[PDB]
DNA sequence: CAGTCCCTGTTCGGGCGCCG
DNA sequence: TGGTCGGCGCCCGAACAGGGACTG
């Protein structure tokens, strides 16, 4: 008997209609068990084909969890609700969260099940559960409460949430707390043990409101960037200088102060690639000045809240991956490298999956947004395997690129 | 309450601001007219149909087709205009069951619902839109107007409503009988238990009573107590299954429509018959105008069709699924981007077979295509069995390792082992990571005039070797490839090549072994003959070395 | 600095096969 | 006679997206 906030789609936009993809027997068993209990508790109820909207569903295990978590791919719905959770009931972003020595992430998704959902909106949360070998037709449901992974859930529940919070905010005025979808980011500057302890306190506070909390610990101050770097060589072949000029010329789209004139002079002839070329003093100084510029920041790179984040990833080999986050081309808000992630040297898709997750997490902490990924993989290769390695409760937007690397500019 | 209500109906609105169908009836031949009138009058006694006064201002055509393998006729109401204006549904039929999915069962019963569409009530408010006008032997007698009281064949909401309604009815019985397997596909029900045959039939009849309660009738005529069962186009035996026999047209002269039927049958056959190849038969269908047009068979499509027919000569069968044993998929390269595979558990006892022939990309190699086939098999397996088979692949472990570690795209194959069945899949050539000492360095470039389509391709080298060649009806891209082809032709077994063409460098670095472009194929031919090739890229128009000089030559 | 042209790759709707 | 519905599969060709290189 709680009031239901009415919700509407962005004007001129119909509800999501997205086919359910095939699921493994292990995932289907988990979903059937999860949905049976949710139906019994009234969180969801069965629906007919007259509802014309569907959203994909699947199950994940969070890192080390071993316990299945239902996960709905609400990206299409969230795009059609978009104006609602931005222009009205949204959450501000604590610019200080990235500065805290430790940040823990908690899954508060269960809380959303408390609140009910606008009766007119429930038609849009429909999801079908498939059957192995199509023994049965699809078993369709819809949500009677606030669904996990929908972007209206944290907004509708923000009023309820802040009240549950405010006692703990007032006992610790220095602890920063941020809410992104199903997750609560809790950032303290405390020492490790005190930090973990304060997390238990915020757990109990959630407990006396009837919310269960089954955490991820970050260290955003450790986070660093990956500068463009130029090789150090005792001797330079013609091929080496040709590589260097190509990298510097591309880099000049980012740092306009890069100059290749004196380095180009070294390759005036028509020379064998392996011929050793002594550097002149003028080129040594031009190269020195260049290395310094690349240490510097790009002029006038600042985050813009209106514009979308874009993430680009490159596979550098040997378990190493490089990424750039930006909004405008060549104005990069961050650039980084990942190495020796899970699956290194055996599984590219597991590694790319881990990379997408880590990059999305940083964007949530730094900017409270998730970027759109340009993924260096074939669409069919990614779609076949990615869910197998996914351990997060959100799902970013992605697209697929096929661009081979004419210059290894980012790694070295 | 003139008409009784039987089971939970499904609300069905029209599309907003739109109104019911009106369109005049077909000039139906009197022979057809006889069949409809008898059945339609019978419906009214049951309550399936009701008469309507002209207060119902809706007319939609109607027609009838003979039931295949029966004397009976099927009564179809065309609703193309009503579909257009009826609300959209979400289809609940997510695919087709495959017999290879089925586990072995001691007792199997297949039963068919009778008048299944007609046994499901249509939405009361929506009933008005059904209206159609009956025909007479002459045009003098008007004929009665009728509105369906139940689902009508030919609507676009009929299958999903029936399937969803059928599942709801079955669900209580399934919950009381957790160990019975019911494959529900439309109105056909497959029931399997490990109960002994007498006890199984008790459940079967007990299930029949349950369906009767909702007005669903299972006639004995379509009841299938005894093997071999006929189910989804397959013949089911206690330990094996096979497709119901496939007849391939014998025509001496083939039209276009002929090849389509042929091709589509051979695709159906390839789910069990290993090694079916449709490549050359499909080549005949590319870029043709008339479905009626006659087309002659090449000696390629003929040889293909010959061995395809011979594969069908011997009977083959698949087995059933044993969850205890592993799933194994083995793949063979069939040439010309054709791949076949077998999925099995016991060696030589196949669950099913299949083929992957899709040509993807203008330039590709066998390793990419094998990766595509592995993905197609993996998704197909997850649908049928919910797990990924172990793979036996005709590619050396080191070949795969060299490809995936070096490729710039993320790529992966699930757990697999090498099978030494030729032809093995390999990389035909490898580009060097570093420049080759003592190998001649070819600076290559080409340019072409957008208007004239004239161009030059040429090279310059550190030894002083030079060439420029004029070309006609070309493009900038084509001349950049040509320059590289020239450097490869005119070089020794080891060569360094410097290009500024990102286009060409991208094609060649992906190690293609086949291409749509003949020019790329020739470049491949040369790459294979070399011992060492180093390709390097520099930016154009930067005053670099040989690149500047060759740029001047080809620009001229 | 737009506007093309190449070239590639995706998507989508057509035909057929198969199942109700 | 020619004519309906949904599902899945294949192979096709056309229509569309978008990224570089070059033209003014
Ligand atoms: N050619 C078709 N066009 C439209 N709907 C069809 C067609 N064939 C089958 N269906 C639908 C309607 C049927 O009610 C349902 C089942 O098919 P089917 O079993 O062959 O007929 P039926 O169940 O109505 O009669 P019966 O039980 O005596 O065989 O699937
Ligand atoms: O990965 C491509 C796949 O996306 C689908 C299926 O889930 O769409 C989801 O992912 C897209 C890309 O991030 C979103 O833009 C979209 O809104 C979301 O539903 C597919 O239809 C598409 O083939
Ligand atoms: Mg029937
Ligand atoms: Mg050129």
């Amino acid at each position: 008997p709680i009031e239901t906030v009415p919700v509407k789609l962005k004007p001129g936009m119909d509800g999501p209609k997205v086919k359910q993809w095939p699921l493994t027997e292990e995932k289907i068993k988990a979903l059937v068990e999860i949905c049976t209990e949710m139906e019994k508790e009234g969180k969801i109820s069965k629906i007919g084909p007259e509802n014309p909207y569907n959203t994909p569903v699947f199950a994940i295990k969070k890192k080390d969890s071993t316990k299945w978590r239902k996960l709905v791919d609400f990206r299409e719905l969230n795009k059609r609700t978009q104006d609602f959770w931005e222009v009205q009931l949204g959450i501000p972003h604590p610019a200080g969260l990235k500065k805290k020595k430790s940040v823990t992430v908690l899954d508060v998704g269960d809380a959303y099940f408390s609140v009910p959902l606008d009766e007119d909106f429930r038609k849009y949360t429909a999801f079908t559960i498939p059957s192995i070998n199509n023994e049965t037709p699809g078993i369709r449901y819809q949500y009677n409460v606030l669904p996990q992974g929908w972007k209206g859930s944290p907004a509708i529940f923000q009023s309820s949430m802040t009240k549950i919070l405010e006692p703990f905010k007032k006992q610790n005025p220095d602890i920063v707390i941020y809410q992104y979808m199903d997750d609560l980011y809790v950032g303290s500057d405390l020492e490790i043990g005190q930090h973990r302890t304060k997390i238990e306190e915020l757990r109990q506070h959630l407990l006396r409101w009837g919310l269960t909390t089954p955490g991820y610990e970050l260290h955003p101050d450790k986070w660093t960037v990956q500068p463009i770097v130029l090789p150090e060589k005792d001797s330079w072949t013609v091929n080496d200088i040709q590589k260097l000029v190509g990298k510097l010329n591309w880099a000049s789209q980012i740092y306009p102060g890069i100059k290749v004139r004196q380095l180009s002079k070294l390759l005036r002839g028509t020379k064998a690639l392996t011929e050793v070329i002594p550097l002149t003093e003028e080129a040594e100084l031009e190269l020195a000045e260049n290395r310094e510029i690349l240490k510097e920041p790009v002029h006038g790179v600042y985050y813009d809240p209106s514009k979308d984040l874009i993430a680009e990833i490159q596979k550098q080999g040997q378990g190493q991956w490089t990424y750039q986050i930006y909004q405008e081309p060549f104005k990069n808000l961050k650039t980084g490298k990942y190495a020796r992630m899970r699956g290194a040297h055996t599984n590219d898709v597991k590694q790319l999956t881990e990379a997408v997750q880590k990059i999305t997490t940083e964007s949530i902490v730094i900017w409270g947004k998730t970027p759109k990924f340009k993924l260096p993989i074939q669409k069919e290769t990614w779609e076949t395997w990615w869910t197998e390695y996914w351990q997060a409760t959100w799902i970013p937007e992605w697209e697929f690129v096929n661009t081979p690397p004419l210059v290894k500019l980012w790694y070295q | 309450m003139v008409p009784i209500s039987p089971i939970e109906t499904v609300p069905v609105k029209l599309k907003p601001g739109m109104d019911g169908p009106k369109v005049k009836q077909w000039p139906l031949t009197e022979e057809k007219i006889k069949a409809l009138v008898e059945i339609c009058t019978e419906m009214e006694k049951e309550g399936k149909i009701s008469k309507i006064g002209p207060e119902n201002p809706y007319n939609t055509p109607v027609f009838v087709i003979k039931k295949k393998d029966s004397t009976k006729w099927r009564k179809l109401i065309d609703l193309r205009e009503l579909n257009k204006r009826t609300q959209d549904f979400w289809e609940v039929q997510l695919g087709i069951p495959h017999p290879a999915g089925l586990k072995k069962k001691k007792s199997v019963t297949v039963l068919d619902v009778g008048d299944a569409y007609y046994s499901v009530p249509l939405d009361e408010d929506f009933r008005k839109y059904t209206a159609f006008t009956i025909p007479s032997i002459n045009n003098e007698t008007p004929g009665i107007r009728y509105q369906y009281n139940v689902l009508p064949m030919g609507w676009k909401g009929s299958p999903a409503i029936f399937q969803s309604s059928m599942t709801k009815i079955l669900e209580p019985f399934k919950k009381q009988n957790p160990d019975i397997v019911i494959y529900q596909y439309m109105d056909d029900l497959y029931v399997g238990s490990d109960l002994e045959i007498g006890q199984h039939r008790t459940k079967i009849e007990e299930l029949r009573q349950h369906l009767l309660r909702w007005g669903l009738t299972t006639p004995d005529k379509k009841h299938q107590k005894e093997p071999p069962f006929l189910w989804m186009g397959y013949e089911l035996h206690p330990d094996k299954w096979t497709v119901q026999p496939i007849v391939l047209p014998e025509k001496d002269s083939w039209t276009v429509n002929d090849i389509c039927k042929l091709v589509g049958k051979l695709n159906w056959a390839s789910q069990i018959y290993p090694g079916i190849k449709v490549r050359q038969l499909s080549k005949l269908l590319r870029g043709t105008k008339a479905l009626t047009e006659v087309i002659p068979l090449t000696e390629e499509a003929e040889l293909e069709l010959a061995e395809n027919r011979e594969i069908l000569k011997e009977p083959v069968h698949g087995v059933y699924y044993d969850p205890s044993k592993d799933l194994i998929a083995e793949i063979q390269k069939q040439g010309q981007g054709q791949w076949t595979y077998q999925i099995y558990q016991e060696p030589f006892k196949n669950l099913k077979t299949g083929k992957y022939a899709r040509m993807r990309g203008a330039h590709t190699n066998d390793v990419k295509q094998l990766t595509e086939a592995v993905q197609k098999i993996t998704t197909e397996s997850i649908v049928i069995w919910g797990k990924t088979p172990k793979f036996k692949l005709p590619i050396q472990k080191e070949t795969w390792e060299t490809w995936w570690t070096e490729y710039w795209q993320a790529t992966w194959i699930p757990e697999w082992e090498f099978v030494n069945t030729p032809p093995l899949v390999k990389l035909w050539y490898q580009l060097e990571k570093e420049p080759i000492v003592g190998a001649e360095t070819f600076y290559v470039d080409g340019a072409a005039n957008r208007e004239t389509k004239l161009g030059k391709a040429g090279y310059v080298t550190n030894k002083g070797r030079q060439k420029v060649v004029p070309l006609t009806n070309t493009t900038n891209q084509k001349t950049e490839l040509q320059a590289i082809y020239l450097a490869l032709q005119d070089s020794g077994l080891e060569v360094n090549i410097v290009t500024n063409s990102q286009y060409a460098l991208g094609i060649i670095q992906a190690q293609p072994d086949k291409s749509e472009s003949e020019l790329v194929n020739q470049i491949i031919e040369q790459l294979i003959k070399k011992e060492k090739v180093y390709l390097a890229w520099v930016p154009a128009h930067k005053g670099i070395g040989g690149n500047e000089q060759v740029d001047k030559l080809v620009s001229a």
